[PDB]
């Protein structure tokens, strides 16, 4: 969980951003 | 940064600049705390689920910069790490708890104009500033939204926010060791860090003795400046034994 | 001599915005 990421509720995860 | 400004030449001589060997790019922001140390954001060097676990040799420490980009030839210096030391239990688990380390220079960093160490809080300086509605500052050469990178170092003022607005703004466990920052829905203004400021100072200067002081560690947010959502920055006073004890 | 800026401080120059934040410890306006 960085700044640029998002929520956490249901889905347990995310992606790592780009560019 | 978004919704900031340009800094002016030597306004914040403590900012730090982690550089990538290779590919070369810039990392995270740092902190000249010592004329041997840098402080700086856990999750910049240690994030497992991303699979980045920087050393001591993949890095550079770049200090007395404004512009991004350019070498800038004869006020910018340039050092190797000897040692990075993170927080023996930083959560990069859970929610970016304990979100520190600092960084003994191998060599040391010279002072001048542009290079200058801003001062570690002490209990009652912590005490008197760190209040809701107190405005911080932060710098960093992030991105100008969600020429969307700047060339030049940015900066923009935050007012601290309750813990309660903070907490009720997440999903996500906050700990006494973050606290938020960033105007309100309604305040009817902006700005914020955003992706490439972690690990930059939050500032504060004490009405008392005229100093700046670190008083946090740019961590954390969901999305970039969005309404109804704050910054997460590390509790650089409650951290601050921790501190001590390594150096 | 931590957190004085030679180019601020040291010379009694303000920055263009340290006045903004000097203001919200005591409320301004």
């Amino acid at each position: 969980l960085d700044p640029r990421s998002f929520l956490l509720r249901n889905p347990n995860d995310k992606y790592e951003p780009f560019w | 940064i978004v919704e900031g400004s340009d800094a002016e030449i030597g306004m914040s001589p403590w900012q730090v600049m982690l550089f990538r060997k290779s590919p070369q790019e810039l990392l995270c922001g740092a902190s000249l705390i010592s004329d041997r140390w840098v402080l700086t954001a856990a999750h910049c060097l240690l994030y497992p689920p991303w699979d980045k676990n920087f050393t001591e040799n993949d890095l550079l420490v770049r200090i007395g910069k404004h512009s991004r980009t350019r070498y800038e030839r004869n006020i910018e210096k340039i050092s190797m790490l000897e040692k990075i030391y993170i927080h023996p239990r930083y959560n990069w688990r859970e929610n970016l708890d304990r979100d520190i380390a600092l960084m003994k220079l191998k060599k040391p960093v010279a002072f001048s104009d542009y290079i200058h160490p801003v001062c570690l809080p002490d209990r009652e300086t912590a005490a008197s500033l760190l209040q809701a509605g107190y405005k911080g500052r932060v710098t960093g050469w992030g991105n100008l939204k969600e020429k969307g990178q700047p060339s030049v170092l940015q900066v923009v003022n935050l007012p601290i926010v309750e813990r309660p607005v903070c907490k009720d703004s997440t999903r996500i466990r906050i700990t006494d060791n973050m606290f938020c920052a960033g105007y309100k829905p309604d305040e009817g203004k902006r700005g914020d860090a955003c992706e490439g400021d972690s690990g930059g100072p939050f500032v504060m200067k004490s009405p008392f003795n005229n100093r700046w002081y670190q008083m946090g560690i740019v961590s954390w947010g969901e999305g970039c400046d969005r309404d109804g959502k704050y910054g997460f920055y590390t509790h650089v006073f409650r951290l601050k034994k921790w501190i001590q004890k390594v150096i | 001599d931590c957190g004085l800026r030679p180019l601020f401080e040291k010379k009694s120059l303000e920055d263009k915005t340290e006045r903004e934040l000097l203001e919200s410890y005591i409320d301004g306006r």
